[PDB]
């Protein structure tokens, strides 16, 4: 069930500085300029601010459309992951991406719509705890024309307090059915708004799945001593992706140096 | 091509030699003999094991194995002698081994020797119309083996199961888990046994004494089907030795080239393969076996 | 040809290499029928696994429909200016100036 109170606000805006920058492909260059055409988050663009608060609690559902640019500041791992599909209901082949804290689930089977797609967390209090308790994303799974687990992990679910430790920056895209996962986790500090530096995604794994995404959704964690669920403080980013040029400068290595917008 | 002198007025094309230099042609070495590097063939999708599985579901049961992200390798299975008899629909078995599929759908189903000729596509017969029916562009292939000594027992085993009776004709690629009592005349059944009421399904009576064509056989009917989706599983991709510093003819991946290969002091990123200069052509690889 | 070649169900006199091992090639005749050997295992000219026969058949018979009528098929082959033509159509030489 939704949170009863929460709040109502406009889409305010923020400006992306260098976020938007990942290696094309696969293909390494070091010491050269290459310059490319493909999907990309212009410099300087004016994304849309999202974030997460004890009386407010904004995850709107946004269009995918060609590209859409991730980016997440992290202290709990209040991300719990993200909804992908079409009609993001069993109408269609949905694509899940979600962390237990034991293996990541990425599976494409029939999802029932899912209001308010959380996962809670109770008693704290003494023996503070932190740990998954039920899983609201979906209801039931049926023709699952595609699934995938990965390798088992330590996830740490406990809260934090203080500046933003962890930056997650991610650029999903679709071209020809090929699904590109580009991630990058680096650390920050940060009290509020957006950090400001520079970052080069790498590619993580693709799933030729093949299919048509038009919306998609942020999966976020609630906590509590559906709607009397609380939450940190926390924020994430969303942009649009264009089909934009960049100039990308290399070193020795193969790091990239910096980029320029065309 | 007889004496370099000789190369000179072939390519001035005149009789007569002028003192001077004259570059005559380009001298290139040619590949001494073709590398190929291809990634390890682990991480398969079972099919040995669903082929020589214990137990199946029935022919109109049959379970749908959704095979997809993996790599099929048919080569070892047929050269194995580990099936009665291998049959294939508009490809050979070799080509199967270059090619790579969207979504594969392995069907597991027992039925005796007499009832395996009728799988074909657009066939008839009690399996074809009223079982599983082969479509017209069905590219896979059919391949059966000798149960009698597993899957029958003395007394006899009731576990398979087939449809008898259906008011029509199944369409390809289509699985009826209908019970509902098949009306023969105008009698009312309405799932209730009776006059022209009669129970369609019917259990296959299996014991090691069947004769040949009655013997039970497992069957595996293997699905290929090439959708608008990037295609996922693929054939064996089989890996030779690696020769250094040498000109030859090397495939990497599904990257291809000539040249002479030497190890560097230059490191790429564990997300990049392939490196490239300023054309964009590769100056540099990763071995998809060794790092 | 089906009012022709086409004789009962089927017609093995007309015959057609369906396996090879190789491609063979242009303006070829093979007439071997030896057994294609997929792998190491002897044929010894019967079939089996890695054993096939590839003579077949054209099945040729007047009730079947236009996708099996035989259609016989003469490809016409010349050369162009590699000898003298002694083969031109009955037109009428000119006097020379
Ligand atoms: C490529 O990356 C390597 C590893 O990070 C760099 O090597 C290190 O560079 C740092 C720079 O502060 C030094 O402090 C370390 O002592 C270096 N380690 C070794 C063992 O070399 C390397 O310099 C990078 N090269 C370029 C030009 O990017
Ligand atoms: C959220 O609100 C909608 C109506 O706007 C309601 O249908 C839904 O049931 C509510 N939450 C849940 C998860 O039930
Ligand atoms: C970006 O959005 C903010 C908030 O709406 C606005 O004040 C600013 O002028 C916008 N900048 C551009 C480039 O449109
Ligand atoms: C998450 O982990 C819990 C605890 O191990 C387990 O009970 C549950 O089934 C898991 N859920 C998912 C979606 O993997
Ligand atoms: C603390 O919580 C954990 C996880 O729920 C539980 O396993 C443990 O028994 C609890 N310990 C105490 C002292 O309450
Ligand atoms: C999912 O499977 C069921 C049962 O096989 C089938 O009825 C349904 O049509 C399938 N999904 C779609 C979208 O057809
Ligand atoms: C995706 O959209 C394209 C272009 O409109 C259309 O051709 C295709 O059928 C769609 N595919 C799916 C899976 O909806
Ligand atoms: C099945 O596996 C067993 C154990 O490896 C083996 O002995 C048997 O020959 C196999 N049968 C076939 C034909 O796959
Ligand atoms: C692949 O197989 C080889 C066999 O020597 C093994 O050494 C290697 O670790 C395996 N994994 C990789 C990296 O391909």
């Amino acid at each position: 069930v939704n949170l009863t109170t929460r709040t109502q606000l406009p889409p305010a805006y923020t400006n992306s500085f260098t976020r938007g920058v990942y290696y094309p492909d696969k293909v390494f260059r070091s010491s050269v300029l290459h310059s490319t055409q493909d999907l990309f988050l212009p410099f300087f663009s004016n994304v849309t601010w999202f974030h997460a608060i004890h009386k407010r609690f904004d995850n709107p559902v946004l269009p995918f459309n060609d590209g859409v640019y991730f980016a997440s500041t992290e202290k709990s791992n209040i991300i719990r992951g993200w909804i992908f599909g079409t009609t993001l209901d069993s109408k269609t082949q949905s694509l899940l991406i979600v962390n237990n804290a034991t293996n990541v689930v990425i599976k494409v089977c029939e999802f029932q719509f899912c209001n308010d797609p959380f996962l809670g967390v109770y008693y704290h209090k003494n023996n503070k705890s932190w740990m998954e308790s039920e899983f609201r994303v979906y209801s039931s799974a049926n023709n699952c024309t595609f699934e995938y687990v990965s390798q088992p992990f330590l996830m740490d679910l406990e809260g934090k307090q203080g500046n933003f430790k962890n930056l997650r920056e991610f650029v999903f895209k679709n071209i020809d059915g090929y699904f590109k996962i580009y991630s990058k986790h680096t650390p920050i500090n940060l009290v509020r708004d957006l950090p400001q530096g520079f970052s080069a995604l790498e590619p993580l794994v693709d799933l030729p799945i093949g299919i048509n995404i038009t919306r998609f959704q942020t999966l976020l964690a609630l906590h509590r001593s559906s709607s009397g669920w609380t939450a940190g403080a926390a924020a994430y980013y969303v942009g649009y992706l264009q089909p934009r040029t960049f100039l990308l400068k290399y070193n020795e290595n193969g790091t990239i140096t910096d980029a320029v917008d065309c | 091509a007889l004496d370099p002198l000789s190369e000179t007025k072939c390519t001035l094309k005149s009789f007569t030699v002028e003192k001077g230099i004259y570059q005559t042609s380009n001298f290139r070495v040619q590949p001494t003999e073709s590398i190929v590097r291809f990634p390890n063939i682990t991480n398969l999708c079972p099919f040995g094991e669903v082929f020589n599985a214990t137990r199946f579901a029935s022919v109109y049961a049959w379970n749908r194995k959704r095979i997809s992200n993996c790599v099929a390798d048919y080569s070892v299975l047929y050269n194995s002698a580990s099936f009665s008899t291998f049959k294939c629909y508009g490809v050979s078995p070799t080509k199967l081994n270059d090619l790579c599929f969207t979504n594969v759908y392995a069907d597991s189903f027992v039925i005796r020797g007499d009832e395996v000729r009728q799988i074909a596509p657009g066939q008839t017969g009690k399996i074809a119309d009223y079982n599983y029916k082969l479509p017209d562009d069905f590219t896979g292939c059919v391949i059966a083996w000798n149960s009698n000594n597993l899957d029958s027992k003395v007394g006899g085993n009731y576990n398979y199961l087939y449809r008898l009776f259906r008011k029509s004709n199944l369409k390809p690629f289509e699985r009826d888990i209908s019970t509902e009592i098949y009306q023969a005349g105008s009698t009312p059944c309405n799932g209730v046994e009776g006059f022209n009421c009669y129970f369609p399904l019917q259990s296959y009576g299996f014991q090691p004494t069947n004769g040949v064509g009655y013997q039970p056989y497992r069957v595996v009917v293997l699905s290929f089907e090439l959708l608008h989706a990037p295609a996922t599983v693929c054939g064996p991709k089989k890996s030779t030795n690696l020769v250094k510093n040498k000109c030859v003819n090397f495939n990497f991946n599904g990257l291809t080239g000539t040249g002479v290969l030497t190890e560097s002091n230059k490191k790429f990123l564990p997300f990049q393969q392939f490196g490239r200069d300023i054309a964009d052509t590769t100056d540099a690889v990763r071995d998809p076996q060794t790092l």
